[PDB]
RNA sequence: AAAAGGGAUCAAGACAAGUCAUCAUGGCCUAAAUAUUGUGGGCUAUAGACGUGCCACAUUUUCCUAAACAAAGAGAUGCAAAAAUGUGAAUUUUAGCUAAUCUCAAAAAAUAGGAUAAAAAUAUACAAGGAUUGUAGUCUGAAAUUCGACUGCAUGAAUAAG
């Protein structure tokens, strides 16, 4: 499984780490948690 | 270098041509277009080796086929004095003397 | 500077400072014509030699009072000084403070003023605000 | 013809002595933003505050 | 950010993982210089363009690029009709 | 001479030939060199029969053929299937680096396509 | 760094290099400035307070950095040109083109 | 006849004998190469505005030395001061006189 | 469609290869429009080092300019295709260096000098004279032209097995092809004495040098032939072996690191070239020269490098030899030197040229006067002139303004 | 709208776009320090990764007026953004104008 | 005795000294000097 | 010294010339909108065509090496040396100067050498040229996708002087 034929993925974790890699870490909570309700007017 | 040069007036000769004229020119003036005319000969010349001397040399080259009489300026230098051989009765042509005198 | 015994050398005419701005003389379109303005600064220095400091500031002190409108003025002071500059400073505090008795006379607030809250915080920013941002 | 390693010292008792940052890795520590000075201030001061009319 | 030791442009999203199983709806932002990263693979996102909202959903493929990289802001030039 | 299937003329140089092929470049070029004593000036007639097939063996190894192309190709293929802006460009045959389409877009109508020539 | 007469030769050679680019090798004279500090008083003291462990550095016997060669590449040396005075027409010179003077007659006549 | 340019030689300092010849043209007119010594300090310019302004340099050195040399630096061209200077740009122009294309349509 | 207007597409024979560049390196040494100078004497072979000699401008022999010519000594930088006969001035500097070429090759001693100079002093030239007094007193001359084509990497190279040295066999063989012309005559009269296995032919001893010189005839192998050459001419006790002359052109083009790359892609060093390596052991003492000689190298300002070793070398020697209780030094914190470049440096002597003086510029002048290549009136007043704006006499600047001008 | 003071307090020229960069200048100025901070633990590699994160989401957040990359110079009497000349806070035009009646000291018709 | 920083600001004296020349040339009178 | 030169200035009037989008102003309109605030987008679109420049089309050009000569201007909303690191953009760290002092900062062409030629038209000799595109980076800034500026590697279009 996991297979990045292009190589996107082996390039972004090369560049920026495995800390924003989907799991189950930076994305616990600091993208999702800091979204809050009505946080732009206007969708 | 040429003894005279080929002035021309504005629609003094016949439907829309011009009078040309020949005039003396002086001492600069001819040498002037003496060295043009050899320059234009050098630069249209091929290359032939390499260095700082191409130039150089390429000029000198035709310095001495003009004074050895082979040289291609020759023929521009009769070709003009034609013209003023062929003109020299303009010097005084009806045109040149009536421009605003048959009111 | 002869009355204070400073001897003087100058004025020395120091090189001019010359601004050039080029505007178009309309505020539109038309811009195949604009015109040159300068703002020149002339001036001059004037450097003492075998100044005591203190006489030199009287001196600065002097000018200052009967400044003349229209010129800006800048001075570089120098001083020799032993070694040891934090003890100096820290036995003279007496010594200004006798100079000082009559002159805290010029200053007045009330008692506890509250208005100035962090002391050297207001300060910065006072100073700040009379400079007009620095 | 000096070892760099004997220079560091002497670089490093600088760093002691007039209390500079010391990195030899060249490490980005983002002191570049601590030196430069704020222009906070300069900026708010352009337009004329409104005063005596 | 350009400079890879900036680390990637990160906006705040509600990337909240459904239930296996569950009915997720797309997300609508106008944060068109988000950088899709590799937690947005399968999500299905509905990226602004200036007047409509134009959806995408996020592969394998597209991890490194911004959200605005597919939603056209212009129309493609047409002569004649 | 022949250099993996393609033929050079005597008075080329042969830094001139590596330099030939997709993908080897000038860096490339000089390292090739290097690695069998060949000085840059080298002529094509001068290099003995022994080092001319040392040179085909040594570019067999390496990505410079229609193997350098299908990266290049392969990737404005993935622009466009994602459906990106820069790989609808490429389709269109119009500028992909923000260039002003107003004028001077000659280049860009040529060149960009799908298959490009690499 | 004469001044500090306090101190030995290896003491103040190793006060230069501590200096770094504060010294002027042409001149030699240490120069350093202050603005760190919002009163000018503050200023002065910090520059009191810091010759002061310049000085208690360049007499730490710990180590004196002799291996450490003066390094003068912050410095651009000037080099000034002067009249030639050789060339100064004095009695003693006038004699001596007197005879130039006249061996060129002699050699061309 | 030795000559000097801010410390280096005549040959050493001008590339171009064209310069040379230039620097010290007073002398040569008059033929008294050989007769002093120049120990010039030029400042500014190029190589060829530096050499013209040596010429009238030693020229008037030289008629401090023999003043009865003036009616000949005249007609050598050593005497008068060449004012010549660089126009400077005008706004409008590419230069201090090339104008920009004019478009008549 | 585009509407535009648009110019609608649309000799002699060409020069053979070598032709353009062998016309930029032609040498003419002769013009029938000069005059023939009366009274010119011609090179006798113990004129170079006479005293009486200085400020005179000589012939040299015809069998000579065939030895200087096969060897590139000429140069087309200089002045020689304006006079009629190839003449020198015999310098000051001519009689100080031959004088001791002539002193070691007699008591079998080796001088190891180098030549430094301005722009144009001489310095190229003044090796032609000293070449000049080998050839006419039979030493044998080894001269290398130019310092760059071993240097510049414009050459083939191969490495030497189990060691880190390079041969460059295409210029060795072009190197013993004008080393046989030049020396023909010296070694005619020499044989072998060593029996030398490894040559591309079989060659006993005591036989014509001149043969083993000749198997060298494909580039492969003529680097063996070179080394087996240097073992000969270097004979410890043989009688017959006249002393040689090791001179190089360019010497700040050998003293740093080369163009070439080696199979790892790294620069290597001019003195790992087996043909440098082996200059450099002479001019530092360490190949000892049996027979004697003198190793010249002369250094170069037209397209030459900066090298801090060999001027910093250069500045040493000068301040020893004038006594200078203080010498200079190396830049503690410069990284520019080399440490081997110093070691050859170590020991050799230094010969600074200058302009000449103003009674060696009469008679240099009276030459071009008498060719009617200088029409002035050659005095006092007008050697003065030339000898100033010549910058204090340097000859290769007072040419420019005598012979190279627009004025006549 | 939340940065405009419920009281005029500019005394040169008024407009619709005046008061717009007069708002960003004094919302910028007490938020330096705090942007400065963001900018600083964003670019320190040596702090944790995620510590780097939550300042660079923080960042985001800032109102505009924050920015000080809309800070943009006007005339202080036309109140105009184009060709303004920070010596003299007037566009090309208004300098002009009050260079030649002698409004701006030190300024003089350039000739040379 | 005297400091060394005190002496290395000594000697930097190369001033030229006020000659008190005579005027040989006859001087106009100045402009009118505006306010 | 001298046969000097340049700049600024250059009227009234006409063109109902330009500007009611600097400012200012009469009349007439909008006043929950023809006013005000933010997020994103657009002003950067592209069939044909028209104006300004930049650069190239090699032999008086370009390329390589070296130890020459300028003026003026800029740095309190900041110029940043030296050193170290990187092929490079640049980074690390701040000495000094708020300046005829310190810094940007180094002139280039030239001068003098050197290398390259069947230097594109005979296909086994395809010149010079640097557009287009791929990819890896740097700097500024919340933010570089629409839509920024530079750097490395690769790619190598037209272009015969019109
Ligand atoms: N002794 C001499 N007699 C005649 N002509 C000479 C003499 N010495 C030098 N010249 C001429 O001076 C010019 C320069 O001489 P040369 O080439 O030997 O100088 P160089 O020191 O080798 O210069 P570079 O440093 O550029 O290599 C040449 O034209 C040369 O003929
Ligand atoms: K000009
Ligand atoms: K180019
Ligand atoms: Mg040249
Ligand atoms: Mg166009
Ligand atoms: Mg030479
Ligand atoms: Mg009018
Ligand atoms: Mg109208
Ligand atoms: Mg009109
Ligand atoms: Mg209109
Ligand atoms: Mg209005
Ligand atoms: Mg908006
Ligand atoms: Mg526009
Ligand atoms: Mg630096
Ligand atoms: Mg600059
Ligand atoms: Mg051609
Ligand atoms: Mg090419
Ligand atoms: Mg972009
Ligand atoms: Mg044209």
């Amino acid at each position: 499984v996991e297979l990045d034929e292009a190589g996107k993925l082996a390039a972004f974790r090369e560049r920026y780490g495995r800390g924003w890699d989907l799991d189950a870490d930076s994305l616990t909570d600091l993208i999702s948690g800091y979204a809050t309700e009505n946080m732009n007017p206007g969708l | 270098a040429p003894l005279i040069k080929m002035r021309g007036y504005k629609g003094l000769a016949g439907g829309g041509r011009s009078l040309e004229v020949p005039q003396p020119i002086p001492a600069r003036q001819r040498r002037s277009t003496a060295f043009k005319w050899i320059l234009d000969v050098v630069n249209k010349k091929p290359s032939k080796g390499s260095g700082r001397t191409m130039f150089a040399h390429r000029v000198a080259e035709e310095i001495v086929a003009v004074v050895e009489g082979r040289s291609s300026v020759w023929d521009k230098r009769m070709l003009i004095h034609k013209l003023g051989t062929a003109n020299r009765a303009n010097l005084n042509s009806p045109a040149l003397q009536l421009k605003g005198k048959r009111f | 500077a002869y009355y204070l015994g400073l001897p003087a050398f100058g004025p020395v005419p120091l090189p001019r400072m010359i601004e050039r701005w080029t505007v178009p003389k309309s505020h539109f379109i038309f811009k195949k014509s604009q015109e040159n303005f300068e703002r020149v600064t002339l001036r001059r220095l004037i450097q003492i030699k075998d100044g005591h400091p203190e006489t030199v500031q009287l001196w600065l002190a002097f000018l200052q009072k009967h400044a003349y409108y229209g010129i800006g003025m800048k001075a570089n002071v120098w001083e020799f000084s032993k070694l040891g500059v934090s003890k100096a400073m820290d036995e003279s505090k007496s010594e200004v403070e006798k100079l000082l008795e009559t002159r805290w006379e010029h200053l007045s607030h009330v008692s506890d003023m509250k208005g100035v809250g962090n002391f050297e915080d207001f300060l910065a920013k006072e100073r700040l605000r009379i400079s007009g941002g620095r | 013809s000096v070892p760099r390693a004997r220079l560091l010292q002497l670089v490093k008792a600088r760093c002691e002595l007039f209390s500079t940052t010391f990195n030899p890795e060249g490490i980005r520590t983002g002191n570049k933003i601590l030196r430069q000075r704020l222009k906070g201030p300069a900026l708010a001061t352009y337009y004329p505050r409104k005063n005596v009319g | 950010k350009r400079s890879v030791w900036k680390g990637p442009h990160i906006v705040p999203l509600p990337i909240q993982r459904p239930e296996p199983g569950k009915k997720i709806a797309p997300i609508r932002t106008q944060a068109r210089s988000a950088t899709i990263l590799p937690n947005f693979v399968g999500l299905k996102f509905q990226v602004h363009n200036g007047k409509d909202y134009i959806d995408l959903t996020v592969t394998e493929e597209m991890v490194g690029h911004k959200l605005g990289e597919f939603s056209a802001t212009r129309k493609p030039f047409i002569w004649g009709k | 001479v022949f250099i993996l299937g393609v033929n050079f003329n005597e008075h080329k140089l042969v830094q001139k030939a590596l330099e030939s092929f997709y993908g080897l470049g000038q860096q490339a070029s000089a390292r090739i060199l290097a690695k069998y004593s060949i000085h840059p000036r080298a002529k094509m007639g001068t290099l003995p029969p022994k080092i001319v097939t040392a040179l085909t063996a040594e570019l067999s190894t390496m990505t410079i053929e229609n193997d350098a192309r299908r990266l290049v190709l392969d990737n404005i293929k993935r622009l466009r299937d994602m459906g990106t802006y820069r790989g609808r460009r490429h389709a269109m045959g119009l500028p992909v680096r923000g260039q002003q389409t107003r004028n001077q877009i000659a280049n860009a109508r040529k060149l960009n396509k799908i298959e490009r020539h690499g | 760094p004469k001044d500090l007469r306090d101190l030995s030769e290896v003491q103040q050679r190793k006060l230069m290099k501590l200096a770094g680019p504060r010294y002027n090798p042409e001149k030699d004279i240490i120069k350093m400035s202050c603005e760190k500090f919002e009163h000018q008083a503050q200023n002065k003291r910090y520059l009191g307070d810091l010759i002061e462990k310049m000085i208690a550095a360049a007499k730490d016997p710990k180590d004196t950095f002799e291996d450490i060669p003066l390094d003068t590449r912050h410095h651009t040396f000037t080099k000034k040109i002067s009249f030639p005075k050789e060339w100064l027409l004095t009695e003693e010179r006038k004699k001596e083109l007197e005879a130039a003077r006249q061996q060129a007659l002699l050699k061309d006549a | 006849g030795e000559v000097l340019v801010n410390g280096k030689t005549l040959a050493e300092y001008f590339g171009r004998v064209h310069d040379r010849e230039s620097a010290v043209w007073a002398l040569r007119a008059t033929n008294r190469i050989d007769k002093y010594n120049v120990w010039v300090k030029v400042e500014g310019g190029g190589t060829t505005g530096q050499a013209e302004a040596i010429t009238l340099a030693i020229a008037k050195a030289l008629l401090a030395h023999e003043p009865a040399l003036k009616p000949a630096l005249r007609r050598a061209g050593c005497v008068t001061r060449d004012p010549r200077k660089v126009e400077r740009k005008k706004h409008g122009h590419v230069k201090a006189r090339k104008m920009p294309t004019w478009v008549k349509r | 469609q585009k509407l535009r207007f648009k110019k609608t597409k649309k000799s002699g024979k060409p020069p053979l290869p070598g032709e353009r560049k062998a016309y930029r390196k032609k040498i003419v040494l002769s013009n029938n429009n000069a005059l023939p100078v009366p009274g010119l004497e011609t090179l006798r072979p113990n004129d170079l080092a006479k005293q009486d000699n200085v400020g005179s401008v000589k012939a040299l022999p015809e069998d000579v300019v065939d030895a200087l010519r096969a060897m590139e000594a000429f140069k087309p930088t200089q002045c020689w295709g304006i006079f009629r006969q190839p003449s020198v001035l015999i310098r000051q500097e001519t009689v100080d260096l031959t004088k001791k070429m002539k002193a070691a090759g007699a008591d079998g001693k080796t001088i190891r000098m180098v030549i430094e100079g301005n722009r144009v002093t001489g310095k190229s030239l003044l090796l032609l004279q000293a070449m000049t007094h080998a050839f006419m007193n039979d030493w044998v001359v080894l001269h290398i032209p130019e310092a760059q084509e071993l240097t510049t990497a414009v050459t083939e190279y191969a490495p030497i097995e189990n060691s880190p040295l390079w041969t460059q066999p295409t210029y060795t063989l072009k190197l013993l092809q004008s080393f046989k012309r030049a020396n023909e005559k010296v070694l005619s009269r020499m044989n072998t004495v060593y029996s030398h296995a490894d040559l591309p032919q079989i060659i006993p001893v005591n036989s014509p040098l001149l043969q083993l010189i000749n198997s060298a005839k494909e580039a492969d192998g003529a680097w063996t032939v070179f080394q087996a050459l240097w073992r000969e001419l270097n004979a410890e006790n043989v009688p017959g072996r006249p002393p040689i002359l090791f001179s190089l052109d360019g010497l700040a083009h050998i003293m740093k690191v080369s163009d070439y790359r080696n199979p790892a892609f790294e620069l290597i060093h001019s003195h790992d070239l087996a043909l440098v390596k082996l200059f450099t052991d002479c001019l530092s003492g360490a190949t000892v020269m049996p027979n004697g000689g003198a190793v010249l190298g002369a250094t170069t300002r037209g397209n030459s490098p900066r090298s801090a070793s060999m001027e910093l070398a250069i500045a040493q020697r000068e301040a020893e030899k004038a006594g200078e209780k203080e010498v200079p030094q190396r830049d503690p914190y410069s990284k520019k030197y080399d440490d081997r470049v110093e070691a050859v440096m170590k020991s050799v002597e230094i010969l600074r040229l200058k302009g000449v003086s103003k009674t060696e510029a009469r008679g240099l002048l009276e030459y071009w006067a008498a060719s009617g290549m200088l029409k002035k009136r050659v005095d006092e007043s007008m050697v003065s002139e030339k000898w100033t704006l010549s910058g204090n006499g340097v000859v290769g600047e007072m040419e420019r303004a005598s012979l190279l001008t627009m004025k006549a | 709208s939340m940065f405009r003071a419920k009281k005029l307090d500019l005394g040169c020229f008024t407009n619709v776009r005046v008061l717009r960069d007069h708002s960003k200048r004094k919302a910028f100025l007490e938020a330096e320090p705090e942007r400065q901070a963001l900018r600083y633990v964003i670019r320190n590699t040596t702090l944790p990764a995620r510590t780097r994160a939550v300042a660079q989401l923080q960042l985001t957040q800032m109102h505009a007026y924050t920015r000080p990359t809309q800070i943009r110079n006007r005339c202080i009497l036309g109140g105009k953004s184009r060709g303004i000349l920070r010596d003299f806070k007037m566009t090309r035009y208004n300098f002009r104008m009050n260079a030649l009646m002698g409004n701006i000291p030190g300024v003089k018709k350039a000739s040379w | 005795s005297a400091s060394v920083i005190f002496s290395k600001y000594i000697n930097n004296n190369n001033n030229k000294l006020i000659p008190f020349k005579i005027k040989n040339s006859d001087l106009g009178r100045t402009r009118y000097f505006p306010p």
